């Protein structure tokens, strides 16, 4: 939250993104649920459908923030082609640090080889991981972008390799209590995040190793695993995007729309949640705070929606259209004008002073963020 | 600034000169907008415009900071060493200038100055002129 | 850790080609067997081809192993000595040797490459006595 609005306001690249996604990203516009997108950001939920120019623009951009050492939220979803994405979640017993080696990474290469080698076939290996130190312990994500065959035999080679012990036996050799479901079954299933995207409340992904192994259609047998580093020459950003054919180093072989309309809506969530269901249980006040929140504007119906679903006996059978009965009823109410104060009267009642410093954080960002926007120079209507 | 807010609301507030001689304003009431009980679609006199400030501090800001990135955009590009300078300048001493908005002073002299471009020779006396024209609730 | 050291070239019938490992210590008639095996062995010969060889057979000569051989740096007499060309580095495991990180050595300069190179050195730094 703030950290997002200090950045915006000490570093010129997010600046230069925010101008490229407002100026030129805004005319490539895509639905909000169509799979003509390619560039999801889950900060705002925008859609992108991005040629190749505005991709590897886009990717040259980000590896810039990303060497500086901004926030990213970035996803992109797999098409009919892209490269292999793998979701490797350790649970660990205990949070220490296991030194891998490049020799067990080249291992694992090997295995995953033999394990893709019974299909159809004709490689940079990239082996990223967590920051560690987190309950659960660590994970990791080998990309492998180079080749194109997104179908069901992505999902014969994850079931494959769901059973696979060996993988399994090494795991056990760098001591780790979860063989299983690490692997997770929607691994190409699921919209990844680019290079350099983090997680909420998680810090991103650093790159580990990375590992060169040219296929040999003629003799599929000499698997020579050889590679020069040399990282920081290449674009990381657009090298591991699985879209980029055309990468330099790698070869192409409801209610949340709602709460990003209103950050208001985010604080009445939160309000609502602070006092206790029971009141939503019977009728009476249940339709109370429905009416008090009626009179707030018209589009906080699905609002009060979500509040709705709590007791489906009630909500279904019942509370689902009579909650639309009483909002067509106050369409036309001008009797009552029970606003939002009742509400913070209720939350105060219920559960004192743990609201306090929910409103404190509300309208300290607020003038936080007016003190970051211009250089402390407080004036009036601040 | 009171051209560019002249150039925002020339369809929305109306300045005129009373016989008293003060100056009133006029506004457009529109739906789906804090109002009392039926004046839809109706002028209504006012002495203080309150909408007209929160539009000054709150939509301007959204043109001054298009106007900062585009200095951003430019600075970014490379050139000579004077232009950077003057645009360093010119950056410098538009920031400083950017905050006076939200000054009080400076907001009611930009009203003041602002009361004469708003203005619409004989408004007053031709109100209600037309027998034909009736004010109901809804219209 | 595999060394490839070749001759400066531009002489006839071109350069002589050395690839020293001594990381084992296996100095018995198992190196003529070795020697034969690659004697007769056509995927090198292939491979030479690949490089416009039209020697496949007598380069490698049969009693490789019986004579002595020369440090890094000695250069035969009126000729010049030979320079490194790659240095890969590729471990071994006794249970299954199929993975194969033959991943290239970095930075060989910061060891006393004489040193590392020699056959009868088991105490060398970057190579092991295995």
């Amino acid at each position: 939250t703030i950290q997002l609005t200090a950045q915006r306001k000490y570093l010129a690249e997010v600046q230069a993104l925010e101008t490229l996604l407002t100026r030129e990203l805004s005319v490539f516009l895509t639905e909000p649920g169509s799979k003509k997108t390619n560039i999801i950001n889950r900060i705002t939920g925008k859609t992108y459908a991005l040629p190749s120019t505005e991709l590897l623009r886009l990717y040259e951009h980000l590896e810039q923030c990303r060497k500086q050492g901004a926030l990213m939220y970035f996803l992109e979803r797999q098409g009919t082609y892209s490269g292999l994405m793998l979701d490797y979640d350790l649970k660990l017993n205990t949070n220490a640090v296991p030194p891998l080696e490049p020799p067990a990474l080249s291992r694992l290469c090997h295995r995953i080889f033999v394990h893709i080698k019974n299909s159809s076939v004709l490689i940079h290996f990239f082996f990223t991981l967590k920051p560690e130190v987190v309950q659960g312990k660590y994970g990791f994500h080998v990309l492998i972008p180079g080749l194109k065959l997104a179908a069901s035999t992505k999902k014969s080679i994850i079931g494959s390799l769901q059973h696979d012990a060996t993988v399994q036996k090494i795991l056990h050799e760098q001591g780790v209590t979860n063989p299983e479901s690490c692997l997770d079954p929607h691994s190409a299933s699921v919209p990844s995040l680019l290079y350099g995207s983090s997680k909420l409340n998680h810090k991103p992904y650093q790159l580990k190793t990375g590992f060169e192994l040219v296929f040999d259609s003629s003799d599929p047998d000499y698997i020579p695993i050889h590679q020069i580093k040399n990282l920081e020459s290449y674009n990381l950003v657009s090298e591991l995007s699985l879209t980029n054919e055309q990468g330099s180093l790698v070869r192409p072989v409801s209610l949340s729309i709602l709460m990003l309309h209103d950050p208001e809506a985010r604080y009445l969530h939160k309000i609502l949640n602070l006092l206790p269901p029971e009141y939503y249980v019977e009728y009476p006040l249940w339709s109370n705070v429905v009416f008090a929140l009626a009179n707030t504007s018209a589009n906080y119906r699905p609002l009060a929606e979500w509040f709705s679903q709590k007791c489906p006996e009630k909500w279904n059978t019942g509370g689902k259209e009579k909650l639309e009965k009483l909002w067509n009823d106050a369409s036309h109410h001008t009797e009552k004008k029970i606003t939002k104060r009742s509400i913070m009267y209720w939350a105060h009642k219920h559960a004192p002073q743990q609201y306090k410093e929910i409103v404190e954080q509300g309208y300290f960002s607020i003038l936080a963020e007016y003190v970051y926007s211009y250089n402390g120079m407080l004036e009036h209507y601040m | 600034i009171a051209k560019v807010i002249y150039a925002m609301m020339g369809n929305k507030f109306v300045v005129d000169v009373d016989s008293n001689g003060k100056y009133v304003w006029f506004e457009f009431v529109l739906p789906g907008q804090p109002m009392n009980q039926g004046e839809i679609w109706k002028w209504r006199k006012e002495v203080n415009p309150d909408e007209l400030h929160i539009y000054i501090s709150e939509n301007f800001s959204r043109v001054m900071d298009r106007i900062t990135e585009h200095i951003k955009y430019h600075l970014s590009q490379p050139h000579e060493s004077n232009i950077l300078n003057y645009y360093k300048k010119l950056l410098k001493a538009f920031e400083r200038s950017k905050s006076k908005i939200f000054n009080d002073s400076f907001k009611k002299g930009v009203i003041r100055q602002a009361e004469f471009l708003f203005r619409q020779r004989s408004f007053i006396q031709t109100l209600d002129t037309n027998p034909h024209l009736l004010g109901v609730g809804n219209g």
